[PDB]
């Protein structure tokens, strides 16, 4: 069956491997979590990228 | 070549030769909204250097017992210069922001300053003590304005979450014996692209000491914070005459 | 029609079953979605921020809880004093429950990984001062002394420019994951103590105090992970939410 | 071309299906690194890992990060709300019930909730029903979806009841639970859990200060039910609703509630007992 | 039989569902179709046809409701004048109500796009005049004066052959969609309002009444659209139908 | 006067910006808006008084009896359609027998 | 399955992507709706066709 | 109608009929009734050996 | 929905059954497993001791 | 906080022992005469 994509999730899709048998995409399973992640964002959001070798600060 | 930097932006220029580098929130620069996330069919007015510029607002003094203070945005330049007379007169508003925490001692003080950016900074009451009472808290408790607020009980942010963990948003520390400012900037967070500069605080700056100011008597005990800020990528639409609140 | 027999299981309803279940609105299309920064895509990301640990957990400070998050070290008269001690355990009652980690951890039976913990030493700039900070794996007590602790894992810290350390808890343990651990049978999944002492001593000139504090932050390393979904024992409705 | 004056995100996404591994490491002896030492006040947390700090083996981990992945945190049904009918007492010997859609009334799925700012997602609902003391009855109830602006019933045969465009779903107590699937409804791009404003325009005086934090982005409209009858139902009736959150994305990661909660629209949290985070003991060098 | 596990939803009836159920007359087959004028497959289709709007909906109208269809303007003795006023929100009570946009979005509980108003001047063909006609966005009550109503979106119509003129209420919304606007939290997703004032003057020589009137009508412009289907406030079976 | 709506849009009265409308048109097709089942009639079989203790009802087809669904179809002056008719039987005070 | 056609809608498909188990089409779900329209035939059923440009009359 | 539930070690026990517990936000729980087939599922590898 | 019709042996539980049941922990991974010595597959390799 | 919204510079003591303010020419003639008190007053140039 090929659907009407009103699923919340599909701007970039954080599931992937759905089961559906309606019309509409939101009825879907959740499926399969990837399992991308972007810690950096929140543990280095700093301008000047520090590294782990010399002192963070000269 | 890290402790030093300079900011220029409009016809202000902020120096410090003492810095921790800078934190671009959530690792995201400020930017203007673009046409596939817009919905407002007005072209809006950006008008740059009048309103994305540095603004200096009144300046608290840090005691051996300060609890903590607050500020929202963008409430504390709703009335100032050119950006709030733009505030006003428009129903739409977005922008990012630079802030710059300021506060220097000697190196005979100590103690330490959490600087931090809190997205949707929504308080809570005591409600009565027992908390029995369903009470909120006044205006001017959530949108001080430019001389910002109190924290009654900063171990709980005034909102029953911990201080603890506010580390887990956008910040910097200013610790006197290492620093001397914090430096943020702050991309436009919201679930629309552009939102009433007045009705809603996108997010709060909050300045807790952490570590206690101490000194030994003798030495200069008039140790100020002062916080400047700068609206990046000012946008505004929805012109009309102008409203305060 | 088409045979079929309806099996064990049948009409039950289990809350984590992922399933298939009609629409309500068809036809219906969400408001679209538009970019907003800081998005989070798993709990990892987050155990790997450095959130305040509550070292200074005394009785004493409860009323005055904003004590609780930074301990004091202070001009010593005799050598090789004791700072501080705590465990290692993230999931147990005690100082890591002040931060994300630990309150994470809490929603999971099992965790396996490395931990680290900053010090970040607040004192003035003329103050100097070399600590030992020491993980002890399981099997021994606190260690009595600085140089039983010394037998660890360990980073002599030396105050100056950098006034942050990091001490690293090394993931060592006999069982791949450990649950989260607690007096009785699952003390065998304790992580072990760690133990601040002074390896020189707070030294500091006529005109600055002779008392400073240290604020300590605990995460995740890269190797962290956690498994067996739960609730957490931390959050309770004592009473009807109005 | 007469007038010259007229003329971003530092990182991305990564796949990790396992944790990191360890390499093997030896001894460093010099100057000049120096690993160990870092700045908090940056606000970065420290780079540091364990083979710049010990020397370490090398050790091949594939334990997984599936299950910490949002929609696994989330995905699992919990209780939202409680509705009881009642067929004596000042509840509702009418035989119906109007809830406004609130969801905030329970801590458990609430905090979990809440260690984000925004959150855009699906859900499945389940509506398990029964009597008071869990016995089952030969009862057929309606459950309808009234959204903002619809008009409510305002009884048990209330002409809205009719159903002819709102949904509804028509069980019997002795049916398996009624399920559903629910799309994301705000007008906004997402459902916020915190809205540091007012709703409205004008002077916010102490006596409309409930509007703090009020955002009718979240407000769904009312969910209704009744027994399905011109007359009384004998029965008294206890409704459990269960939410199962789907294809989800979630923004701003935030403290973790740790006072009690005392209403379901505010933080609120009981002033004369405020509660430390962790527990206590009595001396910092003794456990 | 196949191995088969009812789940939850089992036996529920969705009035939403849109399944499939078993033909009662096998073999039937219909009466064919023919060419008929006026077929419709969207609402929208309607939704951008002109209606009008009851800008005069005065509690002394009621009576002599056909005198809701218009509103006058007349002879001015003052310049500035304020001649009608009215909230721009589509789904709300009041003049919208008699537009059949504002009947059809009753049946959807969000909105989103720009609206559009013509006025058509019915005075005689020696009148002449000017008027401003102003939308003002959220934020402002109804603008006191003229002068002020002005800084806001509008259009200064000059009578002539073209008897009408038409106003844009450009969507300028925080939101993507609002949602119907009422007193109350839901004033939030209000739209705004539309003033008309008297630029000049009603003008008009001997020989020609010194009153007259304008229509005026409005719908959605090709931006439009609606969503979240739903029950319509606007009927009601107060008593049985016979 | 022509009978024509009017053909300005916003770009012609306002100065505006760009915009990448998704919004969707599909909820107002007149298969959404018609395809969810409504009341079209209440029958009843008592077993005392003057109704029907007979045990057995004729009723005329005629689905005008119900306000909601009589002035959605009304909206047209001719529909052509299949429809999907649910029957929801129980006792008058909303319980089930064996019947 | 191969149907018998006798759907209401098939003199020109309103729908199109529709689901059933029987021999007849009317039994089929609604399926997924299509988005066609023709306003100008509400909006501006006038002869000589008024552009937006000039004024309406002439 | 009866409910089970799993509460993995650290997780709060159930004080109560009523406990707050029994919100099963997170542990995994399944309601039957004593008439429906007997429940049944699948359980994985628990040990953290 | 879809044409079926229940036959004998509905309902009913037979222990040696070799059935699919939903999983109570979606997304979960056990602990991976280690080499060990004296694995056994068939009891027939005990019976030859 | 009024001066704060004209050009300026926010100076932070340290090894560097001096700052540089710029007194960009912003006039509306091309050349100024010198200032003072009367119609020359025309001519100033600002306040530092
Ligand atoms: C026929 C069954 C109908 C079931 C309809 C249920 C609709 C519920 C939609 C979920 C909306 C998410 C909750 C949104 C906001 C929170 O409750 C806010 N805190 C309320 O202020
Ligand atoms: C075994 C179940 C049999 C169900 C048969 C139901 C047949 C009903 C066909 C629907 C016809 C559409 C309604 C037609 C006309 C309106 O009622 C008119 N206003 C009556 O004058
Ligand atoms: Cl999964
Ligand atoms: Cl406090
Ligand atoms: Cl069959
Ligand atoms: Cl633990
Ligand atoms: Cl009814
Ligand atoms: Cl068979
Ligand atoms: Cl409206
Ligand atoms: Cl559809
Ligand atoms: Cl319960
Ligand atoms: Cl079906
Ligand atoms: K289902
Ligand atoms: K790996
Ligand atoms: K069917
Ligand atoms: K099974
Ligand atoms: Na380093």
């Amino acid at each position: 069956s090929h659907e009407n994509s009103n699923s919340a999730s599909e701007g970039s899709t954080i599931n992937y491997t759905t089961i559906n048998y309606y019309k509409d995409a939101y009825a879907a399973s959740a499926g399969r979590q990837d399992m991308s992640q972007d810690p950096k964002k929140f543990t280095d959001p700093v301008m000047d990228v520090i590294h782990e070798m010399a002192p963070p600060l000269k | 070549s890290d402790r030093v930097a300079q900011l220029t932006i409009g016809n202000s220029t902020i120096t410090t030769q003492e810095a921790a580098n800078i934190v671009i929130a959530y690792g995201e620069w400020p930017e203007y909204c673009p046409d596939t996330d817009a919905t407002a069919v007005d072209k809006p007015t950006r008008p740059d250097v009048s309103v994305n510029r540095f603004f200096t607002l009144d300046t608290k003094s840090w005691a051996k017992d300060s609890k903590g203070w607050y500020w929202k945005f963008p409430d504390v330049l709703t009335e100032v210069g050119v950006f709030g007379q733009n505030a006003q007169f428009h129903y739409l508003y977005r922008s990012g922001f630079c802030v710059h925490v300021q506060c220097n001692a000697s190196k005979f003080h100590q103690g330490a300053l959490l600087v931090a950016v809190l997205p949707e900074y929504v308080l809570g009451t005591i409600a009565g003590g027992t908390g029995n009472e369903n009470s909120h808290p006044p205006y001017a408790t959530t949108q001080p304005g430019q001389v910002g607020a109190v924290l009654t009980h900063p171990y709980v942010l005034d909102a029953g979450i911990p201080l603890s963990q506010l580390t887990v948003c956008p910040h910097q520390w200013i610790n006197l014996r290492t620093n001397n400012c914090a430096t943020i900037i702050v991309p436009y967070m919201n679930t629309v692209p552009f939102d009433s500069a007045l009705n809603h605080c996108n997010f709060g700056l909050l300045v807790i000491p952490v570590v206690p100011l101490d000194f030994n008597t003798g030495a200069t005990s008039e140790i100020p914070i002062t916080v400047t800020i700068a609206p990046m990528c000012a946008e505004f639409a929805g012109l009309r005459q102008a409203v305060k609140q | 029609g088409i045979p079929t027999e309806l099996k064990p299981g049948t009409n039950q309803f289990l809350t984590t079953d992922d399933g298939v279940s009609a629409p309500i609105l068809p036809g219906f299309h969400p408001t679209p979605p538009i970019h907003i920064p800081g998005e989070v895509h798993n709990l990892l990301e987050i155990c790997r921020v450095e959130t305040i640990l509550e070292v200074n957990n005394l009785k004493t400070n409860e009323t005055t809880p904003m004590q609780r998050l930074c301990f004091p070290v202070s001009v010593q008269s005799k050598t090789g004093e004791l700072c501080a001690a705590f465990r290692a355990d993230p999931g147990r009652d005690g100082p890591w429950q002040s931060t994300i980690l630990g309150q994470l951890c809490r929603y999971y039976t099992q965790w396996s990984g490395s931990l680290e913990v900053t010090f970040m030493f607040a004192g003035s700039f003329m103050a100097t001062g070399k600590m030992l900070i020491a993980y002890t794996p399981p099997g021994g007590n606190v260690p009595a002394d600085r140089i039983t602790a010394m037998l660890g894992t360990h980073v002599i810290w030396d105050f100056g420019l950098q006034s942050s350390v990091t001490l690293v808890v090394p993931w060592i343990s006999n069982t791949h994951y450990r649950a989260h651990a607690r007096a009785g049978y699952f003390d065998y999944y304790t992580t072990g103590i760690i133990t601040i002492w002074y390896q020189t001593n707070y030294v500091v000139p006529i005109g600055a105090p002779t008392t400073a504090y240290i604020v300590a932050l605990a995460a995740a390393q890269d190797n962290f992970t956690m498994k067996l979904c739960k609730d957490t024992e931390d959050i309770e409705q004592t009473a009807n939410i109005q | 071309d007469p007038i010259a004056d007229m003329i971003r995100s530092l990182t991305a996404l990564q796949v990790l299906p396992t944790a990191a591994n360890t390499e093997a490491s030896s001894h460093r002896l010099g100057t000049g690194v120096v690993p160990a030492l870092q700045a908090a006040e940056t606000g970065a947390s420290s780079n540091a890992s364990d083979k710049n700090l010990i020397e370490t083996r090398c050790v091949l981990n594939h334990h997984s990060t599936q299950e910490t992945a949002i929609g696994n945190f989330f995905s699992r049904a919990g209780l939202v709300s409680i509705i009881t009918m009642p067929t004596t007492g000042t509840q509702n010997t009418d035989g119906y019930v109007n809830w406004d859609i609130d969801l905030m009334g329970y801590a458990q799925l609430r905090r979990k909730c809440e260690l984000f700012t925004y959150m855009r997602f699906d859900a499945e609902f389940t509506f398990v029903v029964a009597k008071p003391n869990g016995e089952l009855v030969p009862q057929l109830l309606q459950y309808m979806y009234v959204p903002p602006g619809a008009p409510k019933p305002t009884s048990r045969d209330s002409f809205a009841w009719q159903t002819a465009t709102n949904p509804s779903v028509f069980v019997k107590m002795t049916d398996p639970p009624a399920q559903v699937s629910v799309p994301f409804m705000s007008p906004a791009s997402a459902y916020q859990w915190f809205y540091d404003g007012y709703p409205t325009f004008g002077e916010h005086l102490q006596a409309n200060d409930l509007d703090y934090g009020q955002c009718p982005n979240n407000m769904m409209g009312t969910f209704s039910i009744r027994t399905v009858g011109i007359e009384k139902s004998p029965h008294s009736i206890t409704l459990r609703v269960y939410m199962r959150i789907k294809h989800v994305r979630a923004w701003i990661p935030r403290p973790l509630r740790n006072q009690p909660y005392l209403f379901k629209t505010n933080p609120n949290y009981k002033g004369n007992d405020i509660k430390c985070t962790s527990t206590s003991r009595d001396k910092i060098t003794t456990l």
